[PDB]
């Protein structure tokens, strides 16, 4: 929506200092991964006051995933099939934290079987 | 559902088993002097050594007795808790 | 004082270790990132592995926890060694701490500790790098109603380890005073029920 | 070739934003295990029942000798003449004496001295271990004998040199005595080929092979790699559901957590298991998970490691452990044969090959710690039909009674050995059958995962930087 997402990212980046992932947007706004990546890219713009570190990862050919560190010399730029922003890090060391997540209706792929109680 | 006591039981049992395995490996390596063999029938020969002048023999027999000790009841307790 | 002591000790350990690591009080090679240091830390906090330093930090934290009933402010001061002057001060407010006269799930406590430590780390990262070769730290507390160093006037015939610990903790502090371009930067503390802690920092 | 901002603008502004309804998510391809409830898991033992190696050795010797005799009778039957004369059958080692070709069956004897690092490791943790190097230096070598209950003969030649051998393995040496009690080697016979299930020709999905998670309380980068793997398997990163939905199952092949059992307590291990349970709970609703015990996992030090427990997992996973939900989560014995849509695959955490590699063998002059050498070792393991050639190292007391499961009874379609230093695949043709050998690398370092196709048996790798 470019408004709720921006407000949530600002809160999670400044009020409670914690790195924010695009999966956080997926779980919060109930949107697909592509929409979350687009919203993250939109928030990357209109950022004249940049007070965070962007963690960007790219998908090479032959199904290879790499985390960009040098940000100056990316090897094999011709083989890149996708490149997006993975997270916004307010600190230098990323080191995120993982908790229990209820993926009730935010799943894009589900296994053929269902949990039986 | 208990992940505290059972975890300690596995810790103790695995430490004991690894100590026993280390003792058996040392005994096999020492018995290689006479056997000059590495596979089976070397550890079998090493298990028949009863030298009272080496502490490794005492440690090995203590570990063997402890494996056959009340730990069988401890294994049964773990089985009941797991189920 | 049921679960408050453990969480407070963990938070103090993380605070002291982070301040030591990020201000180059001790060589960074002696620190390792870990989650367990006899207590499940809220994050991967770099903790020094020098046994003497670990014992010193644990003793200081235990003394502070013992005196918590009368101390309302804990500060770790960074003092140069070429001259005995404080250049950086980190203040940990204890305004009654919302003391448990009579207690909440650990997850929210660790989340609040994570927020506070992340704020501290973010503030520490932008600070200028500190050189090695004899930069040291110091511990100062602000008290309300107490008097230390006066428990050794009765020959203090000890009977158990508790009495010896009390005597050595009473005599391990000295009286100091309150003492330009002081810059005050408030940080994020914990707003959970049992623990109400405010965080401060000083520069120059 | 361009700045990062240029690439970000080029890729993100042209987002598809299609097929992501999120109300009718794409169903993962169905992959089943036919061995979930059939019968008689061969590697499922009883810990309560608990040197017994003599019976195992006798059974192995009898079975292998019978199989090698059957193969030799099939191949070296009466009437088979060599270039010069006819080959004779000799029952004992002392009967091969003359200027005529002959063949006999017996076990192989080698040196197989321990590596110095293993010796140092066991000496430092014994408190009284002697100078074991003296046990190897006093003898002061490079030769192979053939023992068949009547003596030994030196196996000279060139055909015997270009083949790795382990002591206790029986073969069908066929050679000629030349000038002494040394026997030449011309051809070697192995146990007769075992039956194999027919290939299920047909839609079909793939399975992910990952091992060596090594969830530690000191390295947080491994947690990052595990989270990236979790995101990739759910289709959040690749954004191509048409290919991600084909990954039917995820297979962890041991070494989930790494710790020092000599000095360990419950709290840190519990933290690591809670992290593992969080990962499982966050990955279970999207894909099925099969978990294998590892060498450093909290399971038995022996090779037949039983399933972990219903415990040692967070209370959020209690719904999966009620017993009715086994197709989405399954804890299994360390050696197992999954019948993935009719494709029988044999999985080993790699303790057998690792135990073989801790021996220095002053033989096989014509690789040193290379992928080719380990692949040859695995191929020999299939050739000998013995999963664990080094029984005193991998096997424990009382494997079984009169029927050792580690002696192969049916060749699988795909062979997996995990926790190996390097990745490699090789298909071998043994007796008209085809077995695919897969070497799964550790995930802690060079965190590659293997995507195995169940319709064409092709292994493609996915590498994650950090
Ligand atoms: S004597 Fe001591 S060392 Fe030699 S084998 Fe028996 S135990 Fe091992």
């Amino acid at each position: 929506m470019d408004q709720k997402a921006s407000y949530f990212i600002n809160e999670k980046l400044f009020t409670e200092v914690k790195p924010v992932l695009f999966t956080d947007l997926i779980h919060h706004l109930k949107i697909g991964p592509s929409m979350a990546k687009k919203l993250m890219f939109d928030y990357y713009k209109q950022t004249t006051n940049a007070k965070y570190n962007c963690v960007v990862i790219c998908c090479y050919k032959d199904q290879t995933i790499k985390i960009i560190h040098d940000l100056s010399n990316i090897p094999q730029q011709d083989s890149i099939i996708d490149c997006f922003i993975y997270a916004f890090n307010p600190m230098d060391s990323f080191i995120p934290y993982y908790d229990i997540i209820d993926q009730k209706d935010c799943l894009t792929i589900k296994n053929s079987y269902e949990l039986k109680v | 559902k208990r992940s505290t006591t059972t975890l300690s039981f596995l810790i103790k049992k695995l430490k004991r088993q690894k100590e026993y395995q280390t003792l058996k490996t040392v005994c096999r390596t020492c018995s290689y002097r006479y056997t000059s063999d590495a596979g089976i029938e070397n550890d079998h020969i090493a298990s028949k050594c009863n030298s009272y002048d080496c502490p490794v023999f005492y440690s090995r027999v203590k570990a063997e007795r402890y494996l056959r000790d009340n730990q069988s009841v401890q294994r049964e307790e773990a089985l009941i808790s797991l189920n | 004082n049921r679960w408050v002591e453990k969480w407070l000790r963990v938070y103090l350990k993380c605070y002291i270790n982070l301040i030591l690591f990020y201000r180059n009080v001790y060589p960074p090679q002696s620190f390792d990132y870990t989650t367990y240091q006899s207590f499940n830390l809220p994050q991967f906090v770099p903790i020094n592995r020098h046994p003497a330093l670990i014992d010193y930090i644990e003793e200081l934290i235990l003394d502070v926890l013992s005196k918590l009933t009368h101390v309302y402010r804990f500060s770790i001061c960074i003092i140069n060694k070429k001259n005995d002057l404080c250049i950086e001060k980190y203040v940990l407010d204890f305004s009654e701490l919302q003391h448990v006269d009579k207690i909440i799930t650990e997850t929210e406590v660790f989340d609040e500790f994570r927020s506070s430590l992340n704020s501290l780390i973010m503030h520490l990262e932008k600070l200028p790098k500190v050189n090695d070769d004899t930069i040291t730290f110091e511990a100062v507390i602000n008290a309300i109603e107490l008097e230390l160093g006066h428990k050794l006037d009765r020959n203090r015939r000890v009977d158990s380890l508790e009495e010896k610990a009390e005597i050595e903790r009473d005599s391990n502090w000295v009286k100091c005073q309150e003492d330009p371009k002081i810059k005050l930067t408030s940080l994020v503390g914990s707003d959970v029920g049992p623990l109400i802690i405010h965080q401060f920092s000083e520069k120059l | 070739d361009l700045h990062m901002d240029a690439l970000l603008t080029k890729f993100n502004e042209d987002r598809s934003l299609q097929d992501e309804n999120l109300s009718q998510p794409r169903t993962r391809v169905r992959i089943v295990d036919d061995n979930l409830y059939n019968k008689s898991n061969p590697f499922q033992l009883c810990y309560k029942k608990r040197s017994q190696y003599y019976h195992i050795y006798q059974y192995r010797l009898k079975t292998f000798r019978e199989r090698v005799l059957k193969e030799c009778d099939k191949r070296w039957d009466a009437g088979f003449t060599l270039n010069g004369q006819l080959v004779l059958k000799k029952d004992k080692v002392l009967d091969i004496q003359g200027n005529q070709p002959c063949w006999c069956v017996g076990s192989i004897y080698c040196e197989m001295k321990y590596k110095p690092n293993v010796l140092d490791e066991v000496i430092n943790d014994t408190y009284g271990a002697p100078d074991l190097t003296k046990s190897y230096t006093d003898k002061e070598s490079d030769e192979i004998m053939l023992e068949d209950e009547s003596g030994r003969v030196l196996l000279v030649g060139d055909f015997i040199r270009s083949t790795p051998f382990i002591t206790g393995v029986v073969v069908g040496i066929l050679g000629m005595e030349a000038e002494a009690g040394t026997f030449q080697v011309l051809d070697i016979c192995y146990p007769t080929p075992l039956p194999q299930n027919p290939f299920p020709a047909p839609t079909r999905g793939k399975i992910a092979l990952v091992s060596g998670l090594n969830l530690n309380n000191t390295s947080p980068d491994r947690l990052l790699r595990l989270e990236i793997l979790r995101e990739f398997l759910m289709g959040r990163i690749n954004n191509k559901i048409d290919d991600i939905s084909l990954i039917g199952r995820l297979l962890i092949c041991g070494n989930s957590v790494d710790f020092d059992i000599k000095s360990v307590n419950k709290d840190e291990l519990m933290i690591s298991l809670t992290e593992f349970s969080k990962f499982l709970h966050n990955i279970l609703p999207s894909i099925s998970v099969d978990i294998m015990p590892g060498t450093n996992d909290p399971s038995d030090k022996s090779l037949p490691q039983q399933p972990f427990h219903k415990s040692l997992f967070d209370k959020s996973l209690e719904s999966y452990f009620n017993g009715s939900n086994k197709e989405i989560l399954n804890l299994v014995t360390n050696p197992y044969e999954f019948s993935y849509n009719g494709v029988d695959v044999l999985a080993v955490s790699g303790k057998n090959i690792n135990d073989i590699c801790k021996y220095v063998i002053p033989s096989n002059d014509n690789f040193k710690d290379d992928i080719e050498h380990r692949l040859d070792l695995m191929e020999c393991t299939m050739k000998w039909q013995n999963i664990a050639p080094t029984a005193p190292d991998t096997l424990w007391c009382y494997p079984y009674t009169d029927k050792d499961p580690f002696v192969l009874d049916k060749w699988p379609h795909v062979y997996i050995v995990a926790n190996q230093p390097y990745f490699g695949t090789r298909v071998v043709e043994i007796g008209g059958k085809n077995i695919k050998i897969i070497s799964v690398p550790e995930f802690s370092s060079t965190g590659m995962i293997i995507l195995l196709d169940l319709e064409t048996l092709e292994a493609e790798t996915v590498k994650i930087d950090i």
